[PDB]
């Protein structure tokens, strides 16, 4: 998900 | 069992994370107080199509959320939690932090918020077609302005807004409880030093922030059902991930 991506 | 030095370090670490992840300088916000939307400019916003206004607002809201994600990333202990629990806290808490952070952009004297360059009342947002939610948000910000928060206080408060062990679906709930408690210690420590513990009893009930967020999700449902293509084509994908059912 996008939240995962923004957190690395 | 965080020592007094650990707590003092946690205070400074939280307030630094916050200073570095604010989209707007507090000096600019007070400088632009006299800068208020005219009667002609308000009418222009009110005569925008629903889809356009929603699209604009969703973009600006997503932008603020990107800053909240950055705040979380620099927040002492947040990255120490497991991946799943980071997601859960951010997904539930991102909008809540923005709604709190809003009081920096809110003028109590004329009941206006800083939006797209100038200050305007809740009348600006009438084309959204969710006036109960908008006025609810303006009421919430008005109640926070009565508390006269300083930057450090908002920093410590928003940290507690984000790190909330009651969020459903937490895989390692106890680790979240420990960090939450330490941030409570950090919060109470700073307040007592400044003789400001009296605001704690005046803090909004935790169910009020949930209610505003529930209200936002519902108003998106109403809009997304009437305009499904707009959301799919134009809305920031993060906004859709966080708020769409
Ligand atoms: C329909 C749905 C989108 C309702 C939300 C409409 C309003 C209430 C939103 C849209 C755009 C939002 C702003 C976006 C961006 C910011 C900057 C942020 O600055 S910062 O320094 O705190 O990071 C403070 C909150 C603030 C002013 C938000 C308040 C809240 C805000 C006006």
């Amino acid at each position: 998900t996008l939240l995962q991506l923004l957190l690395g | 069992y965080a020592s007094l030095t650990e707590i003092e370090h946690l205070v400074q670490s939280v307030c630094k994370s916050y200073r570095e992840t604010c989209q707007l300088r507090l000096e600019d916000l007070l400088r632009q107080r006299s800068n208020i939307f005219s009667r002609e400019e308000v009418t222009g916003y009110q005569r925008k199509s629903m889809w356009e206004m929603w699209e604009r607002c969703a973009h600006h809201l997503t932008e603020a959320i990107q800053y909240v994600v950055e705040f979380a990333k620099r927040l002492s202990g947040f990255m120490e939690l497991c991946q799943n629990d980071q997601i859960v806290l951010l997904k539930a808490g991102a909008m809540e932090v923005v709604l709190v952070r809003m009081c920096r952009a809110y003028n109590a004297d004329n009941r206006t918020v800083f939006f797209e360059g100038k200050y305007g009342g809740m009348e600006l947002f009438r084309a959204l077609g969710c006036s109960e939610l908008i006025s609810s948000i303006f009421d919430f910000s008005h109640s926070l302005s009565a508390l006269h928060f300083s930057e450090d206080e908002i920093a410590l408060y928003t940290a507690l807004v984000l790190i909330n062990a009651h969020r459903p679906g937490l895989q390692e709930k106890r680790k979240v409880e420990q960090l939450q408690y330490n941030l409570e210690l950090a919060f109470h420590h700073h307040l007592s030093k400044t003789h400001r513990q009296s605001i704690l009893a005046k803090l909004p009930p935790k169910g009020k922030l949930r209610s505003l967020c529930s209200q936002h999700v519902e108003r998106l449902q109403i809009f997304q059902h009437l305009h499904p293509i707009v959301v799919q084509a134009a809305f920031p994908p993060l906004y859709k991930e966080l708020f769409s059912t």
